[PDB]
């Protein structure tokens, strides 16, 4: 009716609402599994009570799996209980019956986690002591160039054929640079003084550079520069300026710290405390 | 979706994002068109209109305002108009984002609500930082020279968007105390009645120490005092 | 209409398979050319007296030449 | 016959529940594998909704018919500060509408103004208050003859604000002669640094431009004006 | 291992299309890496059976590396020189 016709036509809408599915379908084995397996399990008699599922194609799953890895979530598939991760299981297709299925989503929500727990921190950047900050520029820097990828193949679900197993085989040298920001931000989960708390988690990128000492020490190279930013002003401040830099004590020297300036240490305080001397000379 | 999301986003909001002052941009919920696949995109996208709406308001609030004014200082003044100028100027990228988007929904309008989160995403970060400082400013009604302070304490972050942002508009505030000082010191005049530049031959041309700016030491604010008595003296 | 071009899609390799073994024994014909040999292979054909023409047209399309 | 239908190309879209054939159909689009008209669509329903559930009183701001480019140049005319028929002199539309309307209603106040052929000064403040109206009038129709209509309102931030700061400073007595030239000059003083300080400047400039030869003559002629 | 995925995509690309192939196109077409696999097999076996984590690693992957079937004779080789590497960085450390 002129306006519904035209959603009811150029909209789905039957796996997000209360309509069962329809699409033509073009039986016989080859592509028929789940519908084979179905009746050869009633006929070995379980007996029967089936599983509630509403019939999803295929499509709608690199739709959806799409949306989960690009950095967004509540969709409807793949929500939240706690903030943990949950697949549905209403899911089946004409083929594979669900059994591999809950298992290759249920990596994808393995990796939805990972994502899920970096958002909730850069969520309450909004409702952070320049390092932090300068530390939540790198995770954001690697958010929008990652995000490109997820929409930039959605894009080809609009224009060509498209199936699981080249999606997730191209994302495996994406999801595995992640995995190590998931154990360097575990440190920095870790957690005194919030530079005790700063320190803690900056040494672990000291570390962790030398540990590969590719592409993963670039990433960790990057994210190292732009968290020492702010302590090569401060110290440049120190020098020419000849105050030590007060920031709520945010400052790492002691007049806890990392062994980056440890050797040498002794330049900087020699030269920023007779620096001070000459202030009032 | 075409239309309404620009229209929305540039502040000419409709009953699809019905503008609330409590909640800013916000769906009307489920609709037999909207599912939760695109919610939380949209949920997302609503905050920078939000921001936005916000922001012009309160632009339009502050300049042009007065013709020599009721007879408070604290809601008045040449401080408020430049801080309202200066944010004018650095929102202009986002109206040209705007622009752009429209371009590309004309040459094809099948792109998702997400390709527009993704673009907009810089915007995302930016927005809901500067929003403290500037109803810090409108909430607790600052008089004088504490504007600059204000906006030069968050200009000392780790993030460079919000960074720059907000010490060009310190910049802007900069030029009318320049202006103010260009008179003083050459003559002794003042420019600026009911609201305080950080100076008022002895009394009633003395120092007023205490509200003078966080990146001004004490010692110029003496030497700006020594040529400003004195021009006026001889 | 959408069933007329689902059968025209299988037809579409079908003269792609023709096509390779067109191709592998070394057939002068291009595609155009063969797409005529075919409807006359539709209609009923001894290919023994198309092939004794067609072995004398390419060697009298290089005779006037 | 099919030789001369098959030379055709096949689709690439393709799924593993359509091995048979498929000739291209979809899964069913999404919502964005269709915009510009499927917008105006659950627009219209949103809108019947609405009408609905008020009773038909909730008044549809264009629910289809007009399209864009008239009413574009409805908004464009606006600007010139001459009759319209649905602004001062989908349904986001209504507020746009009452700013544009706005926008014409400090246009006006300014031409009305300077229709005029009081004093000396007077006729020099208005001749300086034109050589803005100019830029303006530079502004629209050049840049939008037909254009996007979200461009009107972006174009007109930074301008129509302006333009309803000289709304205030105009009258619609008005203040003359020293009266006015010490208004003008506490207006200079109040907005020293601005985006409306050169346009004060040059209004300044020229309002005393009669003034000074004022001055001029009792002194230099012994002859009073 | 990533022509062992190429050659998973090319199977599923032709099933897209394809309607009458079966199980035995894939019995059929993965033949070459019932060779491969199995014969890196006993290496992997090796290093984890009797742990190794030295750099006495090297030697028993010589000593598969020679082969005798080509695809386990070639695929060694390749690991074996990013090993080197590795090392070429130490002893330039050294040096």
């Amino acid at each position: 009716p002129d306006d519904r016709s035209w959603l009811e036509h150029h909209v789905v809408h039957q796996y997000w609402t209360a309509r069962p599915s329809q699409f033509p379908h073009s039986l016989h084995l080859h592509s028929n599994l789940a519908a084979v397996w179905d009746q050869h399990l009633y006929s070995s008699d379980p007996l029967y009570v089936p599983d509630d599922r509403v019939l999803v194609t295929e499509t709608q799953v690199i739709r959806e799996t799409l949306w989960l890895l690009s950095g967004v979530k509540k969709l409807f598939i793949f929500q939240l209980i706690d903030g943990k991760v949950t697949v549905r299981n209403n899911i089946i297709v004409t083929h594979l019956t669900h059994s591999c299925l809950r298992s290759v989503l249920e990596q994808i929500a393995a990796y939805g986690q990972v994502v899920f727990r970096l958002q909730e921190f850069i969520d309450e950047v909004m409702g952070p002591f320049r390092t932090y900050q300068a530390f939540m520029w790198a995770l954001y820097k690697y958010f929008i160039s990652f995000k490109e990828e997820l929409a930039e193949i959605e894009k080809c679900i609009i224009n060509t054929t498209i199936t699981l197993a080249i999606v997730v085989d191209k994302l495996a040298p994406r999801l595995s640079q992640l995995k190590v920001l998931h154990k360097v931000f575990s440190t920095g989960v870790a957690e005194t003084r919030n530079v005790v708390r700063a320190s803690h988690l900056l040494n672990t990128l000291y570390k962790a550079i030398l540990e590969y000492d590719e592409q993963t020490v670039s990433l960790l190279f990057s994210l190292w520069v732009e968290t020492v930013r702010p302590y090569l002003q401060t110290v440049d401040e120190w020098i020419v300026h000849g105050h030590l830099w007060d920031g709520a004590r945010e400052f790492i020297i002691q007049r806890t710290m990392v062994s980056f300036l440890k050797p040498v240490l002794k330049q900087i305080i020699m030269a920023g405390k007779s620096m001070q001397l000459l202030k009032n000379l | 979706m075409i239309h309404e999301l620009l229209l929305a986003l540039s502040g000419y909001p409709g009953s699809i994002f019905t503008w609330n002052k409590r909640s800013g941009l916000q769906v009307s919920q489920d609709f037999p068109f909207l599912h939760p696949s695109e919610t939380s995109v949209l949920n997302r996208l609503c905050r920078l209109g939000t921001d936005y709406i916000r922001f012009t308001e309160f632009i339009e609030q502050y300049t042009g305002h007065v013709q020599q004014q009721q007879g408070q200082g604290g809601l008045h003044g040449i401080y408020l108009r430049a801080f309202c100028t200066g944010l004018d100027s650095v929102l202009q990228p986002y109206r040209q984002a705007l622009l752009d988007l429209e371009q590309e929904f004309l040459g094809d309008p099948h792109l998702s609500i997400s390709h527009v989160n993704y673009f907009l995403d810089q915007f995302q970060l930016l927005f809901p930082s500067v929003m403290v400082v500037v109803e810090q400013i409108k909430s607790q009604k600052i008089h004088g020279c504490q504007i600059l302070e204000t906006v030069y304490k968050h200009s000392c972050g780790g993030l460079p968007p919000v960074r720059s942002a907000l010490e060009k508009i310190l910049a802007v505030c900069h030029g009318v105390m320049y202006k103010q000082l260009s008179a003083w010191m050459l003559h002794g005049l003042l420019l600026d009645q009911h609201e305080e530049f950080f100076i008022k031959s002895l009394k009633q041309f003395s120092l007023r120490v205490e509200i003078l700016p966080s990146y001004i030491p004490v010692r110029v604010a003496e030497k700006i005092l020594f040529v400003g008595e004195s021009v006026q003296m001889f | 209409a959408a069933a007329a071009a689902a059968n025209l899609n299988a037809v579409r390799e079908t003269m792609d398979v023709l096509l390779e073994i067109s191709r592998i024994l070394n057939t002068g014909l291009d595609m155009e050319t063969l797409s005529i040999c075919v409807r006359l292979c539709e209609q009923g054909i001894n290919p023994e007296a198309l092939s004794s023409v067609i072995k004398e047209l390419r060697k009298a399309t290089e005779a006037l030449k | 016959l099919w030789e001369a239908a098959l030379t055709y190309e096949a689709s690439k879209r393709r799924c593993w529940e359509r091995v048979g054939c498929p000739p291209g159909h979809r899964e069913e689009p999404y919502l964005t594998e269709a915009g510009r008209d499927a917008f105006d669509k659950f627009c219209r329903l949103h809108q019947g909704e609405l009408q609905l559930l008020a009773g038909g009183v909730l008044q549809a701001p264009q629910p289809v018919l007009v399209k864009e480019c008239e009413l574009v140049k409805d908004v464009l005319n606006v600007l010139i500060g001459v009759v319209s028929a649905t602004f001062s002199l989908p349904e986001s539309i209504s507020s746009l509408l009452s700013e544009v309307a706005e926008y014409g209603t400090c246009y006006t106040r300014l031409s009305h103004f300077s229709l005029q052929p009081k004093g000396l000064v007077f006729q020099a403040f208005t001749s300086g208050l034109r050589r803005y109206l100019q830029y303006y009038r530079a502004c629209v129709l050049s840049t939008p003859p037909t254009l996007s209509l979200l461009t009107i309102g972006f174009l007109f931030k930074k301008l129509g604000r302006q333009l309803r700061y000289l709304a205030e400073l105009c009258g619609v007595a008005f203040p003359t002669g020293v009266k006015l030239l010490s208004y003008l000059y506490q207006e200079a003083l109040h907005n020293c640094s601005n985006e409306h300080y050169p346009v004060l400047l040059s209004l300044l400039k020229t309002s005393c431009e009669p003034y000074t030869r004022f001055i001029h003559d009792w002194v230099y002629s012994g002859v009073f004006r």
